RNA sequence: GAAAGAAUUAAAUUAAUAUAAUGGUAUAACUGUGCGAUAAUUGUAACACAAACGAGUGAAACAAGUACGUAAGUAUGGCAUAAUGAACAAAUAACACUGAUUGUAAAGGUUAUUGAUAACGAAUAAAAGUUACGCUAGGGAAGGGUAAUAUAGCGAAAGAGUAGAUAUUGUAAGCUAUGUUUGCCACCUUCGACUCAACAUUUCCUCUUGGUUGUAAAAGCUAAGAAGGGUUUGACUGUUCGUCAAUUAAAAUGUUACGUGAGUUGGGUUAAAUACGAUGUGAAUCAGUAUGGUUCCUAUCUGCUGAAGGAAA
RNA sequence: AAUAUUUAAAAUCAAAUAUAUAUAUAUUUGUUAAUAGAUAAUAUACGGAUCUUAAUAAUAAGAAUUAUUUAAUUCCUUGGAAUAUUAUAUUUUAAAAUAUAAAUACUGAAUAUCUAAAUAUUAUUAUUAUAAUAAUAAUAAUAUGGUAAUAGAACAUUUAAUGAUAAUAUAUAUUAGUUAUUAAUUAAUAUAUGUAUUAAUUAAAUAGAGAA
RNA sequence: UAGCCUUUAUAAAUAAUAAUUAUUAUAUAAUAUAUUAUAUAAAGAAUGGUACAGCAAUUAAUAUAUAUUAGGGAACUAGUUUUUUAAUAAUAUUAAAUCUCGAAAUAUUUAAUUAUAUAUAAUAAAGAGUCAGAUUAUGUGCGAUAAGGUAAAUAAUCUAAAGGGAAACAGCCCAGAUUAAGAUAUAAAGUUCCUAAUAAAUAAUAAGUGAAAUAAAUAUUAAAAU
RNA sequence: AGUAUGAAAAUGAUUAUUUUAUAAGCAAUCAUGAAUAUAUUAUAUUAUAUUAAUGAUGUACCUUUUGUAUAAUGGGUCAGCAAGUAAUUAAUAUUAGUAAAACAAUAAGUUAUAAAUAAAUAGAAUAAUAUAUAUAUAUAAAAAAAUAUAUAUUU
């Protein structure tokens, strides 16, 4: 199991301590996604930047390939060259 | 005071709802870590996601922070608080012993559910 | 059952600690007593604390020696945190290191010790004032905020009012407004007169009206509406103000960069000259007095007063 | 009805959540309003217009204020189900029945994603010719506001060294194109010159001016 | 000079940053009244003395038809009672920058573990600039619980930060501009028109109260509950 | 203050195109009609260029400051000129040459090759990593603090 993880809100008005902890979870911009396989350290830590964050669970994570590829948009066309 | 920090003594509608949708959603990332865990110890354990998900007796976080998240006396949910508490900080050199919470500085980040019992 | 001992429990650190205050101290760091008077000793001190550097603080250990203790051990001054001062230049000793041709020496070094720089990281062995005759470089390293005060109001009403707190008056304390006074802050570096006034209303006169055992009448007093019109001339003083004289229906109070100096004035305030009283050894000085005494501007834009041309009628 | 308090969810009751559970325990939530008081000087001053609804009568308006809320309404556990609504189509007699949909409120930043481009680093490739390299191109990721400041890389100008070429050329100017463009290049036009101390690499500088 | 900034590097390198575990108690199960495992509860290893709370000791304040210690009056024949005056005791009630016997949270902070490594610490060799700061919020000192005041503490922004909101806006609410593009999610803030975007529900107001800068004691009129 | 040349700009007058006499502010940018001009591929329902219909956004520049649209500094406009340079040295770094030596070759010198110590006649494994050795303090010699030296080839 894994806590999906959001940067929802900025880091601007945030004072130095909660910065740092959002930097040791790993989460950079706003809106970067990341997968943390669940255990208490995490959650503990996810816990002290609640109002910063938007966290849910999840069966398996995706590596940052894979969220890629499900974030492309579909081209709405098919090439056939001549 | 010469400089003028127009900001009005009390929040309009849409203040106050987005305000309570922010609340609501701190509650819904504590929930959902509270979960996580549970799901995490049923594995442990030796149960599957679903098995997990499915369980009567969900696990209580052993940790202290999330266990007192948990406890509404020490952090209410959004539909568990009063208006007032929604709404207004509680605010020592204030008259009413009252100020609005938008009036506090990152209102928007920084939580803050519990007021006094009698203030 | 009794005596004696060992003591334990409770309390106490309120006494006492060389000395401030704080922390600690009865397991005593406090107190008494024997010995002693040594460790208020000598070389290396890691490692920490603190910390810009200079310094400061605690200190294991190794080596030499000493005092107490049967021993274990303890002592590198004081229960702790203040009790202090760099270099340079001199001075005194010890060291045996250098010895400007060699030898001595002198002189320098090493080690220990000495006195102060209190503006206390100490500029020199050694330095006060004055300028309105001043000069250069720079900095700004009435308006704005406030409303203690002031002015005005409100609530409550002790108390005056021949009797009755609320006709009229309204202690001290209470709640406000104003930005008209005297302050405070430091974002921001001229008083009066003449002339012309514009605005406010918290109304002085004129108009309407409520109350007035304290409206008989007439004069008043107090309150509500009301800014249309009006609201002074002289003697004194630079004065605003004030005192008075003579009037007036009344001689209201403000705001306007305490309106108005590219509109006038320049009496006050103000620099150069001079004198007086006081202050100073003095040059000179003054919340002093007096005589004298320096700024100018053809209007580009805004605005206002008038007058034309062009124009879409 | 009258007198006198209080304006309260502490207690109390009601409702909801969590532990054994048709109950107990613990927690959370629910208790007035209006007016007057009210007030200065260029000019009304919510930013302005303007906002409080009304039958007859609308395929139609009825806070745009304050307080508690929702995203049609009601149960069940974000989700489904039912309910009526609204719109539409069909069938039947402007109505009824059937069915399809809408229920994801929306606006909103130079935020994030997508969509492409650039540079830098990390990790994988491909092509072309310290090949464990260089150049170019892919993919995934992270980064790219900046005064004082630090570091790296370029360009314009002038001189010195080397140096083809040529009026079908070169230089300067103007105009319009081109290249991710302080620069250079193409074409046209103009004036000069029988011609670049020219391209390129080095060396250097009286080497770049809206600020004294 | 240190603090904060930059460049280039170094490793028997993770020492950095964040959180968890650590403790106490209960119930259940298994071994020998103890230990281990599981679950739950508890602001949960160590350090602390602010808020709060409190009146212990210290310093202060009040009351007793209470008691004692004496004094001033007073009635009968020096003894005695009452109305007392102070102190002390007793009992009850109170507060303080330099009182804390109770006592948080935040905080300081340790080991291992996990997560951050396209990331941190440390060290080495070198370059700086800066030492006028401002506002907002919270807790104070000064001031008058005055100042766009002054002095420092913590955080943020501005400083050096453009963009959206707050009418206009250095410091407030969001959010950090490599260059475009403009489909989708949005933040704070908004959705009658000016002006990009709206429909509902239940109450209350009638004063234009109010509608993004809340003006007090008090008075009058209602309204609930007892 | 040479001689030629000179569509360099500021600046003046005139003409052409276009906009402008009911509209208000750094005079630009973006949107967007219209009018005009040019266009030897406008085939057009075309393309570029010029031009304050109309709409939206938009508080000159610098300096100095906590902070400036500021009514703080400075500039009438344009042209030319106007500011981290040299010498003698020292320390770092990068590369290149040579390398236990380098530079210089006449010798002499500088740096390196050994660490210390105020200084002196002292100076690096007696049988290997410091537990050995060297120096300074101290000493009979060790220990003790500090720094340095040693594990086919010297750095
Ligand atoms: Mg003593
Ligand atoms: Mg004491
Ligand atoms: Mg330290
Ligand atoms: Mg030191
Ligand atoms: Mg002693
Ligand atoms: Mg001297
Ligand atoms: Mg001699
Ligand atoms: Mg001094
Ligand atoms: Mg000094
Ligand atoms: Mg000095
Ligand atoms: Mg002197
Ligand atoms: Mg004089
Ligand atoms: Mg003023
Ligand atoms: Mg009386
Ligand atoms: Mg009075
Ligand atoms: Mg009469
Ligand atoms: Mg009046
Ligand atoms: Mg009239
Ligand atoms: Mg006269
Ligand atoms: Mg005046
Ligand atoms: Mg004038
Ligand atoms: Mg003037
Ligand atoms: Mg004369
Ligand atoms: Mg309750
Ligand atoms: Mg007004
Ligand atoms: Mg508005
Ligand atoms: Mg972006
Ligand atoms: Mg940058
Ligand atoms: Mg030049
Ligand atoms: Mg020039
Ligand atoms: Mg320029
Ligand atoms: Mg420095
Ligand atoms: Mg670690
Ligand atoms: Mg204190
Ligand atoms: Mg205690
Ligand atoms: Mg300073
Ligand atoms: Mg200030
Ligand atoms: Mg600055
Ligand atoms: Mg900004
Ligand atoms: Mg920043
Ligand atoms: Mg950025
Ligand atoms: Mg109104
Ligand atoms: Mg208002
Ligand atoms: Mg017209
Ligand atoms: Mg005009
Ligand atoms: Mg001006
Ligand atoms: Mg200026
Ligand atoms: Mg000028
Ligand atoms: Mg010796």
């Amino acid at each position: 199991v894994f806590y999906k993880v959001t940067l929802s809100r900025s880091l601007i008005g945030v004072p130095h301590t909660t910065k740092s902890i959002v930097k040791s979870l790993g989460l950079g911009k706003r809106g970067s996604i990341v997968y943390k396989k669940v255990n208490p350290a995490i959650a503990g830590s996810l816990a002290k930047v609640k109002e910063l964050v938007k966290v849910e669970v999840t069966e398996h994570e995706l590596t940052p390939s894979q969220q890629r590829e499900l974030r492309k948009s579909n081209p709405g066309f098919i090439v056939e060259k001549r | 005071g010469g400089l003028l920090w127009k900001i009005p003594w009390r929040m309009s509608t849409h203040q106050k709802t987005r305000q309570r949708e922010r609340l609501r959603n701190v509650d819904q990332v504590i929930k959902q870590l509270t979960l996580g865990l549970h799901v995490q110890r049923c594995q442990d354990k030796g149960l599957t996601y679903q098995e997990a998900m499915e369980s009567k007796k969900k696990y209580k976080p052993r940790s202290k922070s999330l266990r007192l998240l948990n406890k509404p006396s020490v952090f209410p949910k959004e539909n568990q608080m009063s208006s007032k508490d929604k709404y207004w900080t509680f605010d020592k050199k204030a008259v009413g012993y009252r100020k609005g919470i938008h009036k506090v500085p990152k209102w928007t980040k920084i939580s803050i559910r519990k007021a006094p019992k009698f203030f």
